[PDB]
């Protein structure tokens, strides 16, 4: 019963890690799909709606045509060197609440491990 | 209004800020699910909120709106039959509307308004009413659960509803004073229901064991206490007021009764039938106890919300038996206050408020005639433990040993077969000179004489006990083993009783009277055995010692005829030999 | 009994109170030390109304 | 007598394991194939809830 | 990633730029040792917060510090299938394979069980030690701490209960063998020998494919000595109640618990109030023990067996203090029968029992040991006590009567209390018991009835 | 660089300001002198230092230099004969430079970089290396020294120098991973060397104590306490325990050892025999001992130096002996440090975090297989010290939270100049049945048997000792006095293992098993002898009593000549008499 | 001076002493005096406990050594004794014990001073 259990887990892992592979491929071509402006504003949104005052906003300068709306909303955008996240830095002092995609991908088995599995398996 | 939000949430307590108009020791609504706090300090616009329910998700900037009631207990019918909290929330409503698990932020009616109760008016619309006057009789089982006028309120009636069911919220008598007397009425928990005068205790309470009355008598309208170090039989001694008490109103309330102990004791009441009632045991038990699964700060509330319930009953005109199961638990809960508030309690690990709130609990009700002409008697029994295992500490002296009866337990004592056990010497009763009238007239005019006479022999053996453990008896005489064996029989059959068996104990005059007369007989003749030339060795070997050793199994009903046949055998198997 | 008493028993029944005593007593160093730091907090708090 | 009881049991407690190993492995493959043709579906589920 | 320290020393940190944190919340952090640790927001403040890291600080600079609210409440992924797998206090499986996918993510703080939802149990088990299954009667949903001194074994005795734990097939009038019986473990501080010693007796048990192990070592952090208890019990709740199996939980090293409890006791703001230990100790030993209990509507149960290891043989010591009161019916070990070579070395003479004619000894629990329990007590007493009284009164002085007392001491103890690798059923107990009881003539055997005597003649 | 200065000084502690960028635990040079402290508590930006050397002549404002790299100890060739002390320095060398006295503020490197040794390659370029594996041998004295790859280091190889002596900091193996893997390597003191799989001990540990081992053994990998009340046997039994050892390496940490004890210790070692080079025991010992003259924290640090050295030798595959001398050290350290750093003490001056590091130090120890894939074992014998004279002390109750083997040294036995002093009523072991395989495999079959056959003797002696003091045994019967005087010889000539006679200073399995069969004989003969009406009185005069007494009048390495000889006369010439 | 050596226990007793570093028999007479007194004072316990005695004839000689060590040796006032005078006469009190019952001193020293 233990050699059955173990073998299922090893195979089950391969499927979980393989969804992450597919999702990270998406992420490399996420600025290339045209839904990229919609992603960047909602991530930058949550950063300012929270605790920060938005004394500074830090994203890449080639994400700057897609966050120039929010240049004028709060602060100014000067690089994460990611092209896949948005820091925001508060005025309560140092603070800094960073909404990055990498973090959320990675936390997509750290807070919705159930959801994905039920759809995969049942 | 009182408004504000959470400043600093630390532990079960919340420290608020922005509090305007907040008043000391007043109920509140706390968080966003309703956890209910109490103002237990002010410091301007910050007040330390003590939150009876434990915290688990609550954070900074959430509501803190104080109700403005003086932690009022909601008095009315539906008290009888039904579990409640120490913080007064029916457990029936919780189990059905959540699940089997207690979750934080469960708020339901304290006093149900999902019930109605048949009204019989008595008062006439042409009359005036008075504080402490009966407005009608609500029939709750075989008991008479009157409805009274809240003290400090009177008027002149002008209408009185006619018979029918009505919700406890609806009025049933209205007045010209701008008020409506409802069966839903506030009375603070910090203010006592007023009494007409105090009466002198002079009837004893029968706690139906032949060692918790006969030797150390307890009073009706009294107060008493029993301790118990480290689980020696702390919980078991309330199986001796379970049904072997003469109360017409039994209130079982616990400051904190752990999970395992409500798996047997709390379920015991709907599985029993009281013989005095003639009907069920849970009809006559209120139930307002708190669990230790229930939060730590709910343990601190417990006492003041059930004592007032005890008064509500005492007023109607019924004997009330209140017994706080392990009152020691309110002390740890009280003591946690210091830590959280930045203070340090009374030295040697003693609670920060000693006498102040212990003396208060006990003397809140007890041997008092009411405004309304009825006879209030409250019998309260603290089932404490010493936290450190010392029976010499402030809180034992001020109100747990200066009462009607003081008792004690040893650890290998109870294990032999005494359940519960008492120390024969080291245990006294202060009240005993006032319990002599009734015992003289009702039982017999030698019941007070024989009960001091049994206690004498029991504590005189102690004389020799010591020398036994010093170097021993190397000389057995006729006057030696006299006291010694007698006393043996006495500790063997008269203090080994069980509370799990109804043949080893029960509330009955005649059983106590009887047993104690058998022993008197054996004793009597023994003194005149020795003189003649009868060895104490043969005194053992009379079968009649064994006859007195089979009086602690005898059927209750059978006992009269049993006793009469047995008194003759003593006197025959002594004077012959 | 005499012999025995002057050795194992008597000073032994003494040293029991003594051992007890001393440990009860010494426990109350922590009491005072804690109570000290408590005091320090209290004053520190009323010293933020009138300074820093 | 022990000598001929031991070798009886031993020769079944290898075979039994061996047979279980063929099911184990194949049921490893049987959880793979159910997921892998509903794989795109998972990836849509991950994408949709990482963009906030 | 919030930067700005104010106090760091031990697993209690304080860091500013906070008010977005809640009571009982998973954060993460950065350290100068280039590693990402944990943190439970045990307390919350005006513009800071108290954090409790799941690892010891051994490095943390003030240039690099971080805080990231992962989740508002604090939880652990828990699923149905996790039996056959081993775990640690962190909560990672130590098996070597990918961590299983939850069904529920249940809090690690614990949700208490209603006192209304339970009801008196009455189905007894074979512990393979005679003495228990007669005197206290170990039933489901009941605790029974096994008090153990320091300089005394704790490991030895524990193992005996784990490989000889088994329901009655119909000796009580029924079984529960019809539903899977399984065991849960969680150690709170263990050395080099206690690690392997437990594992090799679980292969004796034949259970390592149906058990959940939450091993906490002493090389493992000291903060996880009080996390792991709560944590373990939530994986009890999940499998007894909601997947209907009778799960035995066995908790050991509740002295290593108390080491970690002490830490937070005085290093935090709170002051001592239980003779040099905390005053929020109560809650710490309440939340732990009170979860367990047979619930009425469920078939399955959490039977908890606490195994203490408390400092020396003091009874004023914090541990036996609160534990006594809490549990209903107790068992003790001493050094009277551990100088004789009698394993286990249970001694019930100072020990106490509060359930043995309370829904037990009656009901679907046999009445044929009903009067036996009551008898054995005062009989065993007559024994032990006079062994002391003899060395004062004389040096060999014992009268006709008292001679008999002491005769029943040495005998009962030897035969009966030496079990160990020997299992005795309900019937096997009573037979033997009565034959040592024939050493006392009628008159001390008043408590046993006419029936009983002949019954087991 | 972390460049503060000082802020306050608080005794041998120092607090510092200007401290930014400072990690908890590093190398902390304080003042310009550079006394070497440690950064422990970090509040704000004000980093509490704790100086291992005295702060006489240390002003405030002096520049405090901190590396920001962890405190590590130097590990590399030249370890044996070498000194690493408690403060990271070699005393051998200190002795010469600083003259007769040591003057504070002086520091040098822990491992002498002036040393040279030959290099034997076991690797070549284009190898694949993993942490803990061997790169080469080195012949240092009678021991073989290997060059352990630092743990967590992997990658390919660029070159490997050809054999010949080099300076012990020059690169011998340059990795092709851009790391010139130097001959020595650091590994932080907190951090402990990995393990591939954890195992349990099973090889015995002999130490040259007869009764000690034979009644309550410790395995090779095991752990035991030695609590010794009132400055008795404990203190120099440890010297007599390190005097002789079965284990390959001998690591002796005296942990801030009193200078008047270290005297005889240090000088004894050059005169003690070594059984792998026939000379100074120093060719197999390393002194991690430190001076007591220094403050409290130099006696905490010292223990943490020791273990990371122990591990280094265990990872090469050698049996390692670790002997912590006096828990009175450790206690005092934390006792005083607690006040200094403004920590809140929990009980009796000991910090809340007392069994914190204490537990873990014991944990590390065990026979286990490393990530290098070699097998060594760290065997521990700490000597426990109660400052108060009872084990009720927090520092001694903690040392009894661990398990395995125990030993108890009593003040009363110790007077009689019978060391080791061991109580059969005061210890237990769990290496009795863990060692039973390797007993009936190497030692003898009748060794799991013979050990039981001595125990029974002295079992009955406890029980009867009682009776003896209450009434003499001359009043008692024959067979009572039997085993009493079996018992005499179990102390007279078998609890006296003279540390001044060298035929008792040696002991081994042959001298074990041997004298165990001597005693055996006497027991079975005397029991039958006295059932023929003989009295133990006459037998004391018979030559048979003297004869068993030959155990300290007979050699170690001429022992098999006298063993069998006298053995026969026991069953011979006493049943003739 | 009242010195009782029985609760007394020293660190070294064969260091700074030996043949020619003190006296040849210093090292020998050390342990000897120790166990000799011991077995005297021991008796005086057990005498009360049973009868008025607790000794044979082979106990009676160790008995007189607890008187002998007493006012002769332990007492001396303040008079300065020499390292010679000490051990010398320490062998006139050891004449009262059987030489064949000595086991804490070597035999070759029995022949030097009796």
């Amino acid at each position: 019963e233990l050699l059955v259990a173990t073998a299922r887990t090893q195979a089950r892992g391969e499927v979980l890690e393989e969804v992450r592979r597919r999702v990270r491929e998406a992420l490399e071509a996420l600025p290339q799909k045209p839904e990229w402006p919609e992603v960047v504003r909602k991530l930058a949104l949550e950063a300012l709606e929270a605790l920060p005052g938005a004394k500074a906003l830090v994203a890449n300068p080639e994400d700057l045509p897609h966050l120039e709306a929010m240049a004028r909303e709060r602060g100014v955008e000067l690089e994460p060197a990611l092209r896949l996240g948005v820091r925001a830095v508060g005025a309560e002092g140092k603070t800094q609440v960073e909404n990055s995609l990498l973090a959320r991908m990675d936390r997509a088995w750290d807070a919705m491990s159930s959801k994905v599995a039920q759809a995969l398996w049942g | 209004m009182i408004q504000g939000v959470i400043q600093k949430i630390a532990g079960p307590a919340v420290i608020a800020k922005g509090m305007l108009g907040a008043r000391m020791y007043d109920i509140c609504k706390v968080g966003e699910e309703g956890l209910v706090g109490e103002i237990i300090r002010l410091d301007g616009d910050t007040a330390f909120v003590q939150v009876y329910e434990d915290t688990s998700g609550l954070k900074v900037g959430e509501p803190v709106v104080s109700t403005g009631l003086p932690l009022a207990v909601e008095l009315g019918p539906g008290m009888l039959n039904g579990i409640y909290d120490g913080i007064q929330r029916p457990l029936e409503r919780i189990r059905e509307k959540t699940g089997i698990y207690i979750t934080r932020g469960v708020v339901v009616h304290a006093l149900d308004r999902e019930k109605k109760w048949a009204w019989t008016p008595m008062v006439k619309p042409g009359d005036e009413v008075r504080g402490g006057m009966v407005l009608g009789t609500v029939p709750e089982f075989g008991f008479t659960h009157k409805i009274l006028v809240p003290p400090d309120v009177r008027g002149r009636v002008k209408e009185v509803k006619p018979a029918g069911e009505y919700t406890v919220e609806e009025p049933v008598v209205v007045l010209e004073d701008g008020t409506e007397l409802k069966m839903y009425h506030t009375w603070p928990v910090r203010r006592a229901r007023p009494v007409q005068r105090k009466l002198d205790p002079n009837t004893p309470f029968l706690t139906g064991m032949r060692i918790l009355d006969v030797l150390f008598p307890v009073a009706m309208g009294g107060t008493a206490a029993i301790p118990g170090p480290f689980g020696s039989g702390k919980t078991v001694t309330q199986q001796s007021l379970a049904k072997w008490s003469n109360a017409d109103v039994v209130v079982y309330v616990g400051c904190g009764e752990r999970g395992n102990e409500m798996t047997d004791v709390l379920v015991e009441f709907p599985e029993l039938t009281d013989p005095k009632t003639g009907g069920p045991l849970m009809h006559r038990t209120v139930l307002i106890a708190n669990t230790s699964n229930m939060p730590v700060a709910a343990r601190e509330a417990s006492i003041y919300v059930g004592v007032t319930i005890a008064e509500y009953f005492r007023d109607q005109g019924f004997s009330v038996a209140l017994m706080a199961d392990s009152t020691s638990r309110w002390a740890e809960a009280l003591r946690e206050i210091s830590s959280r508030l930045e203070e340090m309690p009374a030295e040697e690990g003693y609670p920060p408020y000693l006498a102040a709130r212990l003396a208060a609990f006990y003397e809140r009700a007890g041997k008092v005639i009411t405004l309304g002409g009825e006879e209030g008697a409250v019998t309260i029994v603290g089932a404490v433990s010493p936290p450190g295992g010392d029976m010499s500490e402030p809180v034992t002296q001020s109100t747990l040993r200066i009462v009607g009866a003081f008792w004690r337990l040893d650890a290998s004592l109870a294990f032999r077969r005494h359940f519960p056990a008492i120390n024969w010497n080291g245990s006294y009763s202060l009240f005993t000179s006032a319990l002599d009238p009734w015992y003289r007239e009702n039982v017999a005019e030698d019941y007070p004489e024989l009960r001091d006479a049994i206690s004498e022999l029991l504590q005189r053996e102690a004389g020799l006990q010591e020398i036994v453990q010093l170097v021993g008896p190397d000389a057995l005489q006729d006057a030696e083993r006299l006291v010694i064996e007698v006393g043996r029989i006495i500790r063997e059959d008269f203090l080994q009783q069980n509370a799990y068996h109804e043949v080893d104990a029960y509330c009955s005059m005649k059983k106590a009277y009887g047993i104690m007369k058998m022993i008197l007989a054996f004793y009597k003749e023994a003194e005149a055995a020795i003189k003649r030339g009868v060895s104490i060795d043969e005194i053992l070997q009379l079968p009649v010692l064994e006859r007195i050793g089979r009086a602690r199994y005898v059927s209750e009903e059978e006992f009269p005829a049993y006793f009469e046949e047995a008194m003759k055998e003593i006197q025959g198997a002594f004077k012959a030999l | 009994r005499v012999n025995a008493l002057e050795q194992v028993v008597i000073p032994g029944i003494r040293a029991q109170i003594r051992f007890i005593q001393q440990v009860l007593e010494q426990r109350e160093r922590e009491d005072t030390f804690r109570l000290k730091r408590i005091k320090g907090k209290i004053e520190a708090r009323e010293a933020e109304e009138e300074g820093g | 007598l022990e000598a001929q009881y031991r070798e009886r049991e031993r020769a079944e407690t290898e075979a039994l394991l061996a047979r279980y190993r063929e099911r184990a492995e194949a049921e490893a493959k049987a959880v793979r194939e159910k997921a892998m043709a509903r794989l795109d579906e998972a990836v849509a589920l991950v994408l949709k809830e990482v963009l906030p | 990633e919030y930067t700005g320290i104010t106090y760091i020393s031990g697993p209690l940190l304080f860091v500013e730029n906070a008010k977005d944190l809640a009571y009982g919340a998973i954060v993460d952090i950065k350290d100068g040792t280039g590693r990402v640790r944990g943190g439970q927001v045990i307390e919350v403040s005006e513009e800071y917060a108290v954090i409790q890291v799941f690892e010891e600080t051994t490095g943390l600079d003030l240039a690099t510090t971080s805080v990231s609210l992962v989740e508002d409440v604090a939880r652990l992924g828990v699923s149905k299938e996790m039996l056959g797998r081993r775990f640690n206090g962190i909560g990672k499986p130590i098996d070597g394979l990918p961590p299983i996918t939850p069904e529920k993510r249940l809090p690690i703080t614990g949700l208490p069980l209603n006192p209304v939802a339970r009801r008196k149990p009455e189905q007894f088990i074979q512990t393979g030690i005679s003495t228990i299954d007669v005197m206290n009667t170990l039933v489901r949903g009941q605790k029974l701490p096994i008090f153990s001194g320091s300089g005394l074994p704790a490991n030895e005795i524990a193992a005996q209960i784990a490989r000889q734990a088994t329901v009655r097939p119909d000796l009580s009038g029924e079984g529960e063998k019809e539903e899977p019986f399984a065991v849960v473990f969680a150690a709170m501080g263990i050395t080099q020998r206690e690690l392997s010693y437990f594992i090799q007796e679980f292969e004796r048990t034949g259970a390592l494919s149906r058990s959940v192990l939450f091993l906490n070592k002493a090389d493992d952090p000291t903060i996880e000595r009080i996390l792991t208890p709560r944590m373990a019990l939530t994986v009890a709740e999940y499998l007894a109640f909601e997947h209907d199996y009778h799960v035995l939980v066995i908790l050991t090293d509740m002295t290593n618990y108390c080491e970690a409890l002490r830490e937070i006791g005085a290093a935090r703001e709170e002051i001592p109030g239980r003779r040099g230990y905390p005053g929020y100790m109560y809650t710490d030993l309440a939340t732990i023990y009170e979860r367990a209990g047979v619930v009425e509507g469920k078939k399955g149960s959490v039977t908890q067996i606490p195994i203490l290891s408390m400092p020396d043989d003091d009874r004023t010591h914090p541990i036996p203090d609160l534990t006594g009161y809490i549990t209903e019916g107790q068992i003790q070990l001493s050094r009277e029968l551990h100088r004789k070579g009698i394993y286990p070395p249970i001694d019930p003479l100072p020990s106490l029992s509060r359930l043995m004619n309370n829904g037990v000894g009656k009901g679907k629990t046999r009445e044929d040991h009903k009067q036996v329990s009551d008898q054995l007590y005062s009989a065993y007493a007559n024994g032990v006590d006079i062994r002391k009284l003899v060395a004062i009164i004389g040096e060999d002085a014992l009268t006709e009567n008292d001679r008999r007392y002491l005769q029943f001491a040495d005998a009962f103890e030897r035969f009966f209390i030496n079990q160990g690798q020997q299992n005795r059923s309900i019937e096997e107990s009573l037979q033997i018991a009565w034959a040592l009881l024939s050493m006392l003539p009628q008159g001390e055997l008043k408590r046993i009835s006419k029936d009983h005597i002949g019954k087991y003649y």
